[PDB]
């Protein structure tokens, strides 16, 4: 079977360049498999970059002369993989990067139109991270109070920050909500949860922030 | 405003397969002697073998899916039995044979034996008491002197090829009727997968040998430039890999045992050819090739194999793994006989990056079931005295070793013994499709009312 | 390049039922060269349907699509839990090969007015030098809801930011959270600082609010 | 000229029409093992007469081309004059037909033969 | 309107004359044992051309319909117009005149072709 | 009830089923094949 195994996460720094790998492992040749690169912006639709059929490099008109994407047949040790690179980075270029694997061979297949086709196989994805932010710890204050309460992390970068509450006593209730990017180019988010009024001078609250880019953690108490 | 309109007799066609027909020319046709191998109601080969190129045509090709080689795999099969149904049944042949170590002054640490057995004549009653000389390879012994039995006894019912009948292999050319045809990759450095840049129609393919043969390629097409690599998937060890020459290798195989035939009368009709004492010396089968041409060749190879596999890295030749004695040795029939061929010195070498010839022994077996179909085989009559037949060496199938150490050393030996390899050495460059003349496409025209 | 506008954004539907999701392009495709695929959220899209109707080897009988001129409908009777996702169509008539908005596919429950909480800045957000005002809207559905600032009885914009939660197996519900922020010295320019929700659970729009230091 | 059999292939249609008659000849060309070569030509003449059988129930009966009253609708692969024949071989073109052939046919032979040849006799049968 | 093969049979012949597409189409269809199948679709084609011989050499060359210089002899089952098309079928018809198709074929294939088409190359030797 | 001729005793008559009816058959005996050879490529299966 067809698995298109790509390369590691990878966080950069504007202006720079990156090359992502992606393994085409059950691929016989890309003489009979045309790949295609495709990008998906945070939380919108996917865009068509460029591909690589008949060993003929395309770019999108909008992405002409800024990408480069090759690829080679398989190694006797390797199958054969497809490479993007990508120069020049802005942060609008953060974005999850996927591969394509698509059968060539049958000319009526309806899956390609004279370059222009589908797309059959798909690989896990690279995420690529375009910002000028370094490592940084965040920042982590209350949100004091049925009634509920919560933790604010803001100014934190790279992603990704674990929030438990009372070292995981806490789990019913619990909206961790997701990471906004702020103007400064950083991180921020609050993670909120709902418990009963009468229990709010008995039981104590407190949420566990955790942050492994930064090797920081801070437990914070919500008092009232 | 676009209408539909339609053309008969358009250049569409579509990929599909059919059954095709052989062309032996006519000049193996005159081989004759009651049915030679195959030519015996093949059609004539065209005389102007005419070849069409079409322009502007990318086709893809693939010769490991080409259905052609299929038919050519059964047609040989059912060929070889509708000689051997006629020929005469050899199934009274298993017999208690009492043999002896054949006579020679010892500095043997045998094979050959003098079998005194009971047969049966042309009259039913009246029975026979004969000798006859059988390699190792055909008979068992089973547990005063040791007695022995043939070795398909246990298995599958013999016959024996009637002597009329050849086995030489004679040029075929498969042929495509009408509304398909047959399309021929001339591409020089072409890997037989992928699409084709050099597409040519013809009726008919080039004279084709059916050799019925092992580990190696006799007389068949050779290749262009480079030493040509095809593979379906290179990745797999498990597939074969086949390649083929841009020089033809010369051998010379010989049988130097000048051997007698005992025809013998199982008849009314039936009848069984055994072998006589050899008249002289006592020598075994060889064949001789060219060690400097082979230095070289592999010297031509191993720059080849560069291209695909490291810039500059080790390879390794050595003898082959284990398996049927049609696969272990070569197997290949010289003029009536199957020989069986030790190949290890070839093989023996180490290659990195940057006047004499060579000999191998040989084995001769009679019994064969060939493409391993049980419940019949089939005997090949002994052939009259020194046996010799020269070949041309065009083409190869391998196989790889396995993970071993990382990035170190690759190993390669002998391979195949399913005989759809050997017909794709010359199928490589075809494959079959279908016209479709009817077509539909707008333009202002329209018919009346 | 062909644009592809899909149509509905976000669709409610249960189990069983037929659920139908449009795509309109701007020109016509006559060779129906419009695919259709399904986006789990995180996990890689799968190739469900090619050609128009075009079913890929293994995608079950329940999809099937139908294109006519410029429309394309890709339709899921006998909706399944599987099934629920995103939609995305994609054209490739004409290079490059384009896609559409997206199709939200959620699970169906009753409406259920939000609840809405405010949260001032900790003080020890005001001696950072920044101040961060949050407000809560949980267990709404369905998730069209907006959110605005009101200071002074005066609206403010460009400086709050949203973030929405994701499908709850439980509930089925959505909460949502409006960080708004500014600056340490702009805080103390006035009294009141205030939360206004608008959404359909509620008859007419709630606003929570608190004045400095209550 | 004579590019013999599919020798006009690659080239657009426009200039690809003129190997017409070149195909349409070499279309019909006219105990085991010898079975062989006798099953294979059963199909030339059946794939001929059902093309013979399509060009006569169609509105055209004769050979090499025809005209229709069906239109081409804009359902169907919508190009200009040049960008059917002049800019598309028959293989690319057929390509794009590939859909909608049947749509075409059964106009091909309902809406012609079944009306204007029954109009044929409705207006000779005085 | 398209009953299926053979749709219209038992209504009459003027307005079963709409089948004549469907069953003209539906005519020809695109070791021991294997002979069961061979044998089948044989006869098919031989029947067809049977039917495209007879129909060419009747002076019609054309599918489905056809109108002759023939008269109708008042001895070949004397019937109205609606006596024929309307009120029998192909059947019942063709019951009526199955004892005198043979006194009209020769006059179709040699009143009129040996006649028509030979007066054809003397309206065209100029 | 279907019959060519009902008159002639000796043609036989048909009958179907408007219900169908079940039937379970077994042998009961747990045999034994003993394939014994007479070949080269013949052989006989018989009951132990």
């Amino acid at each position: 079977q067809i698995h298109l195994v790509q390369s590691g996460t990878e966080v950069k720094k504007p202006g720079s360049s990156v090359t992502v790998s992606c393994k085409a492992y059950g691929v016989n040749t890309f003489g009979l498999y045309a790949v295609n690169w495709v990008r998906q912006a945070p939380g919108q639709s996917l865009e068509y970059i460029g591909q690589i059929w008949r060993w003929k490099s395309s770019a999108s008109h909008h992405f002409r002369g800024r990408v480069l994407i090759s690829a080679v047949d398989l190694t006797g040790s390797s199958p054969p993989i497809s490479s993007l690179e990508i120069k020049n980075l802005t942060s609008d270029d953060t974005a999850v990067y996927f591969c394509t694997t698509t059968s060539t061979y049958d000319r009526w297949s309806g899956l390609h139109h004279d370059g222009v086709m589908a797309f059959s196989s798909w690989g896990q994805g690279t995420l690529i991270s375009v910002s000028a932010a370094s490592t940084k710890g965040p920042s982590v204050f209350p949100l004091a109070p049925t009634a509920a309460l919560g933790c604010l992390v803001k100014d934190y970068f790279p992603e990704p920050v674990t929030v438990s509450w009372n070292s995981g006593a806490l789990t019913s209730g619990v909206h961790t909500f997701p990471a906004v990017l702020q103007s400064s180019g950083l991180y921020s988010l609050s993670s909120v949860v709902t418990v009963p009024s009468s229990s709010l001078g008995t039981q104590t609250y407190i949420c566990n922030v955790n942050h492994k880019p930064s090797n920081t953690k801070v437990d914070k108490r919500v008092e009232p | 405003n676009l209408w539909v309109t339609v053309y008969y007799g358009v250049p569409v066609w579509k990929d599909a397969e059919t059954t095709l027909f052989c062309a032996s020319d006519a000049k193996a046709y005159e081989t004759e002697k009651h049915n030679v191998w195959a030519t015996h109601a093949c059609v004539p080969t065209d005389p102007n073998p005419q070849e069409i190129h079409l322009e502007n045509v990318t086709e893809e090709f693939n010769m490991w899916k080409n259905n052609m080689v299929e038919q050519m795999h059964t047609d040989i099969i059912s060929l070889w039995d509708q000689s051997l149904k006629p020929c005469v049944k050899l199934t009274p042949l298993c017999v208690t044979l009492q043999c002896t170590n054949v006579t020679n002054n010892i500095t043997d640490d045998g094979e050959l034996k003098n079998c005194s057995f009971n047969m049966t004549t042309e009259l039913r009653d009246k029975k026979q008491k004969v000798y006859s000389l059988f390699y190792r390879l055909d008979v068992v012994q089973i547990n005063s002197n040791k007695e022995y039995r043939l070795i398909n006894c246990n298995t599958s019912a013999i016959t024996q090829a009637c002597p009329k009948v050849s086995f030489e292999p004679i040029p075929i050319h498969y042929c495509a009727p009408a509304g398909f045809a047959i399309l021929k990759c001339k591409d020089k450095k072409f890997n037989g997968t992928g699409p084709c840049p050099s597409v040519s129609t013809v009726q008919c393919t080039h004279g084709i040998k059916p050799v019925v043969s092992t580990q190696l390629l006799l007389n068949g097409s050779l290749a262009e430039e480079e030493v040509m690599i095809r593979s379906e998937n290179i990745t797999n060890n498990a597939k074969n890999i086949l390649v083929q020459f841009n020089t033809p290798v010369q051998i010379n195989c010989t049988r130097p045992n000048n051997n007698t035939r005992k025809s013998i009368r199982i008849g009314p009709g039936q009848a069984f050819y055994a072998t006589g004492d050899i008249i002289g010396d006592i020598r075994q089968a060889h064949c001789n090739v060219s060690k400097a041409t082979w230095n070289e060749t592999l010297g031509k190879v191993v720059k080849q194999l560069r291209k695909h596999f490291g810039n500059n890295t080790i390879i390794r030749f050595a003898n082959s793994s284990g398996g049927d004695l049609e696969v272990t040795t070569h197997s290949f029939n010289c003029g009536g006989e199957f020989f069986y061929c030790n190949t290890s010195g070839l093989f023996n070498s180490t290659w990195i990056s940057n006047n004499d010839s060579i000999t191998l022994p040989c084995r001769i077996k009679q019994i064969i079931n060939m493409w391993q179909r049980i419940g019949q085989a089939m005997y090949a009559p002994p052939i009259q005295g020194v046996i010799r037949c020269v070949s041309n060496i065009t083409g190869l199938i391998l196989t790889r070793d396995g993970g071993s150490t990382n990035s170190t050393t690759e190993t390669f030996r002998p391979g195949g013994g399913d005989m759809r390899d050997n017909w794709r050495s010359e199928l490589y460059k075809y494959k079959v499709v279908k016209i479709e003349p009817l077509g539909v496409a707008p333009t202002r025209c329209k018919r009346r009312v | 390049d062909i644009q592809m506008t899909q149509s509905p954004s976000t669709l409610s539907a249960s189990t069983g039922d037929t659920v139908r999701i449009s795509c309109r392009a701007s020109q016509s495709i006559t060779g129906n060269w419009v695919a259709w695929y399904q986006q789990r959220p995180g996990k890689a899209p799968r190739l469900l349907i090619y050609r128009g109707a075009a079913l890929l080897g293994g995608v079950p009988s329940r999809f099937r699509g139908s294109a006519a001129g410029t429309d394309f409908t890709l339709t899921i009777g006998n909706l399944q839990a599987e099934d629920f996702g995103t939609f995305y169509c994609q054209q490739y008539d004409t290079y490059p090969g384009t896609f559409g908005q997206g199709t939200k596919v959620e699970v169906k429950r009753t409406v259920a007015a939000p609840s809405v909480f405010i949260f001032p800045p900790s003080d020890e957000q005001l001696k950072s030098g920044t101040a961060s005002v949050v407000c809560l809207l949980n267990n709404f559905y369905p998730r069209e809801a907006k959110v605005q600032w009101k200071v002074d009885n005066a609206l403010q914009s460009g400086n709050s930011q949203e973030s929405v939660t994701e499908q709850d197996s439980k509930d089925s519900t959505y909460s949502l959270s409006s960080t708004l922020t500014l600056s340490k010295a702009d805080y103390e320019k006035h009294k009141v600082y205030a939360c206004e929700v608008t959404h359909q659970g509620l008859s007419s729009p709630v606003t929570k609010s608190f004045n400095r230091g209550e | 000229v004579f590019l013999g059999f599919l020798g006009a292939a690659g080239s657009t249609m426009g200039a690809a029409s003129m190997t017409l008659t070149v195909q349409a000849r070499n279309l019909l060309s006219g105990t085991v093992w010898g079975i062989k070569q006798l099953q294979a030509r059963v199909l030339a003449v059946e794939r001929y007469l059902r093309d013979q059988q399509l060009l006569g129930i169609w509105g055209c009966s004769g050979k090499l081309i025809c005209c229709t009253n069906v239109p081409w609708n804009s359902s169907w692969s919508n190009r200009n004059l040049s960008e059917i024949w002049d800019n598309m071989t028959w293989l690319q073109w057929d390509k794009e037909i590939s859909n909608y052939t049947q749509i075409i046919y059964g106009l091909l032979e309902e809406s012609q033969n079944q009306q204007e040849k029954n109009e044929q006799d409705l207006l000779a049968l005085d």
